[PDB]
């Protein structure tokens, strides 16, 4: 996703994944 | 599924070697369950069957290399742990009321290193706030990132 002035991530915490 | 790099290809081979103990070149639930029981997991025959029939494209009851590789590399399913997500719920719930508000997710996102403004966090809550209370419960928080 393209985000300059917005969150580049969010879900990365619980679905950090392997 | 064989279009990976040689390194990654070697990994699943080593794993395939685990799942094919009889040496027939394919995996059944019995071999699967043996591996699971070895490394520390114990799904039931039905759960075994579920993932078996997912990757088994021949519908022949046995997992071949390409099918295994699909399960191993692509993982087949789109989710991760899911049940531990409710454990992680309490982590986002820093205020500890059984709900996760924007301010709470805001601390947590900062804990990753990747910063965002409060607005970006509020945005996330707006979409995941199904009951529209300004907070997200288990199912709201879960489907905010990992859907069912
Ligand atoms: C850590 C995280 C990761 O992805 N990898 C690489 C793959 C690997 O070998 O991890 C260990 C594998 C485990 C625990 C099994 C995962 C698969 C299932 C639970 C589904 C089983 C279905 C089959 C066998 C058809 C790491 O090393
Ligand atoms: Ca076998
Ligand atoms: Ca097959
Ligand atoms: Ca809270
Ligand atoms: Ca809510």
């Amino acid at each position: 996703p393209n985000g300059k002035k917005k969150r580049k991530s969010l879900a990365k915490r619980i679905r950090e994944r392997c | 599924a064989d279009q990976l790099t040689e390194e990654q290809i070697a990994e699943f081979k080593e794993a395939f070697s685990l799942f094919d103990k009889d040496g027939d070149g394919t995996i059944t639930t019995k071999e699967l369950g043996t591996v699971m029981r070895s490394l520390g997991q114990n799904p039931t025959e039905a759960e075994l069957q579920d993932m078996i029939n997912e990757v088994d494209a021949d519908g022949n009851g046995t997992i071949d290399f390409p099918e295994f590789l699909t399960m191993m590399a692509r993982k087949m399913k789109d989710t991760d742990s899911e049940e531990e997500i409710r454990e992680a719920f309490r982590v986002f719930d820093k205020d500890g009321n059984g709900y996760i508000s924007a301010a709470e997710l805001r601390h947590v996102m900062t804990n990753l290193g990747e910063k965002l403004t409060d607005e970006e966090v509020d945005e996330m809550i707006r979409e995941a706030d199904i009951d529209g209370d300004g907070q997200v419960n288990y199912e709201e928080f879960v489907q905010m990132m990992t859907a069912k």
